[PDB]
């Protein structure tokens, strides 16, 4: 996160830290006691599928306390349409091997229905993005969880304002822009998989996943987030599925 | 207006324009200067655009030049107070007032629903947790 | 479908209507309005009109700056096509309505001319505010008589040659504006 603040411990209680071979990999969002949503691209270079861990209740990566809960990741489910090395369909659903235990420091974010998300949540201007990613583009990651409030744009507005870059990825119906074009504030590398969370009438909902941006807080560019509303039925169906033996499952989308 | 030997009388705004309709020339006979006459004439001949009663639903009309403004009662809006705020209870209008999920039902009233972990209250729109740690709430702040 | 165009704000005494083109053919419209940091509120849902009254939203704060956008939806129904309006700041841009002379009186050697309070669409405490309630010292009235007088209130006190009949017309003015600075002249009234 660039230009954010530290999230007071306990105030981002659905944030997940994913680790691969005990090293920090990406963020994620807890959506009930067993299932986490993150970004597909986080898993492009994984070789040791059996050494993925999700940590809930984390805040300060330099100190341990009794609020952290770690669970092995039993399954990583990615849409079959996702192409490694590219940005479209940038979502993963992770099944934890055992449930985390809900506490004052560990609570899921609500996964909304599609129509509610498209018709109501999409028009709430600001939402929170969070993570332990880079503090500056090409700068060292954060030790304390950081959070940032960002405004959402419809794609037509995002496209016109944005400085043209030759060879850049298309903004598709599966993604939406949010943030600021003036260089001040954005999510960044190492925040991927983390929630874009929207508050509506006293409850918080998952509306985006940190996905891709040109650098981070580049002038003339916004952060781009996976539109989670396009995957509600896909996530719901998969959460009803029976576990497979291998960890990675490519599942058809739609 | 003109009648036998009335034009022997000097002109009178009240007699000729307020109590009767006056022609442009009768008006000019009163004001004399062309510019004074046109300033009078611009409004006098404009017409009362409120005479068609355009403001609906108990609203109030104020005449302007070639135009009017409608002041609506609190339950109406629109140029002519034609839109009934009470007829607007559909999910795209502020989520139908549902706290969480809204479902349209054509002909009959929209209904409101809740995420798992919550249940719908007596009021048909509010949601209440049914579990200790429902999704989307921050325990240390509540 | 085609996006709306020539989005234009029509506003007098805070009654504020957005207008656009074109007439729809197999498409309907919905309007949204917001302030720069606020949430978008929908209005005129699936209308086939090419106007949308936004008075009730903008009178919540007439000094805010509002952005509207008009969505076009294919008849019977990704993100839709849409077009943004110009920004609109009601206190700076609303037209001042045509005023009316309420009365004039000869108080001996002088004539008082009183301008009727000009009602606006801003409500407070369940009643409509006047232009002077909203603008305060930003609003003056000007009187043309037969030459000119100006007032910080709704009344003028002018000197008159006795037994002579005078004619009056008045204009609402916001002297700090450069555009839409003055109303049209009131109807002329005469002694
Ligand atoms: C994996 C996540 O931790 C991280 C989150 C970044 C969120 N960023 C912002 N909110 N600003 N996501 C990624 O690292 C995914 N990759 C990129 O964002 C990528 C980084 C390179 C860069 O130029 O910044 N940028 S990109 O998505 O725009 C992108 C993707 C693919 C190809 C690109 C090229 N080509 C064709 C070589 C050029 C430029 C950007 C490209
Ligand atoms: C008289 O009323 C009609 C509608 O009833 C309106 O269109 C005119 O503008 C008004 O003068
Ligand atoms: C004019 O104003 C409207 C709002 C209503 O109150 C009417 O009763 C009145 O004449
Ligand atoms: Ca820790
Ligand atoms: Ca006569
Ligand atoms: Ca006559
Ligand atoms: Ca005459
Ligand atoms: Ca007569
Ligand atoms: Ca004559
Ligand atoms: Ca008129
Ligand atoms: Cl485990
Ligand atoms: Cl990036
Ligand atoms: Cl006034
Ligand atoms: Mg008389
Ligand atoms: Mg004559
Ligand atoms: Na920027």
């Amino acid at each position: 996160i660039v230009g954010g603040k530290v999230c007071p411990k306990g105030e981002c209680p659905w944030q997940v830290l994913l680790l691969v071979n005990g090293a920090q990999l990406c963020g994620g969002t807890l959506i009930n006691t067993i299932w986490v949503v993150s970004a597909a691209h986080c898993f492009d270079k994984i070789k040791n599928w059996r050494n993925l861990i999700a940590v809930l209740g984390e805040h300060d990566l330099s100190e341990h306390d009794g609020d952290e809960q770690s669970r092995r990741v039993a399954q990583v489910i990615i849409p079959s349409t996702y192409v490694p090395g590219t940005t479209n369909h940038d979502i993963a659903l992770l099944r934890l091997h055992q449930p985390v235990v809900l506490t004052d420091h560990v609570v899921p974010l609500c996964l909304p229905e599609r129509t509610f998300s498209e018709r109501t949540l999409a028009f709430v201007r600001f939402s929170l993005v969070s993570g332990w990613g880079q503090l500056l583009d090409r700068g060292a990651t954060a030790l304390e969880l950081m959070v940032l409030n960002v405004p959402r744009l419809m794609t037509q507005d995002c496209l016109q304002q944005s400085r043209k870059v030759g060879d850049s990825p298309n903004i598709t119906e599966y993604m939406f822009c949010a943030g600021y074009s003036d260089g001040s504030k954005d999510s960044c590398k190492g925040d991927s998989g983390g929630p874009h969370a929207t508050h509506y009438r006293g409850t918080w909902y998952l509306t985006g996943i940190v996905s891709w941006g040109q650098g981070c807080a580049t002038v003339g560019h916004f952060g781009v987030y996976t539109r989670v509303s396009q995957y509600i039925e896909w996530l719901q169906k998969l959460m009803r599925s029976e576990p497979r033996p291998g960890v990675l499952l490519r599942a058809p989308f739609p | 207006a003109n009648a036998f030997l009335e034009e022997l009388r000097p002109g009178s705004l009240e007699r000729e324009c307020k109590e009767e309709q006056c022609s442009f020339e009768e008006a000019r006979e009163i004001f004399k200067d062309a510019e004074r006459t046109k300033l009078f004439w611009i409004s006098y001949s404009d017409g009362d655009q409120c005479a068609s009663s355009p403001c609906q639903n108990g609203g109030s009309c104020k005449d302007q030049l070639q135009s009017y403004i409608c002041f609506c009662l609190p339950a109406f809006e629109g140029r002519n107070c034609e839109t009934h705020k009470d007829d607007q209870l559909i999910c795209v209008n502020e989520n139908g007032g549902c706290e969480q999920y809204c479902s349209d039902h054509t002909g009959t009233k929209r209904s409101c629903r809740c995420h798992e972990g919550y249940s719908l209250l007596a009021d048909g729109v509010s949601c209440t947790p049914t579990v200790e740690y429902p999704c989307g709430k921050i325990p240390i702040l509540e | 479908t085609v996006a709306a165009y020539n989005l234009t704000w029509k506003s007098t005494n805070f009654k504020t209507i957005l207008e656009w083109e074109p007439k729809p053919v197999n498409q309907v419209y919905t309007v949204q309005i917001s302030t720069k940091s606020g949430d978008w509120k929908s209005k005129c849902f699936y209308t086939t009109d090419t106007e949308c009254d936004l008075t009730d939203e903008i009178v919540k704060d007439v000094k805010q700056t509002y952005l509207a956008r008009v969505f076009s939806y294919p008849a019977g129904n990704g993100e839709p096509l849409y077009e943004n309006s110009p920004e609109f700041t009601p206190y700076l841009e609303t037209n001042l309505g045509q005023p009316t002379i309420q009365s004039f009186e000869q108080v001996g050697t002088k004539v008082n001319v009183t301008v009727e309070d000009e009602r606006t669409l801003v409500r407070r405490n369940n009643t409509f505010l006047s232009l002077r309630d909203v603008f305060g010292k930003d609003l003056i009235y000007t009187l043309y008589y037969w030459k000119t007088a100006k007032t910080n209130t709704n009344e003028f006190l002018i000197d008159v040659d006795k037994g002579e009949n005078y004619c009056f017309s008045v204009q609402a003015v916001i002297p700090s504006r450069t555009v839409n600075r003055k109303s049209t002249d009131s109807p002329v009234e005469c002694m």
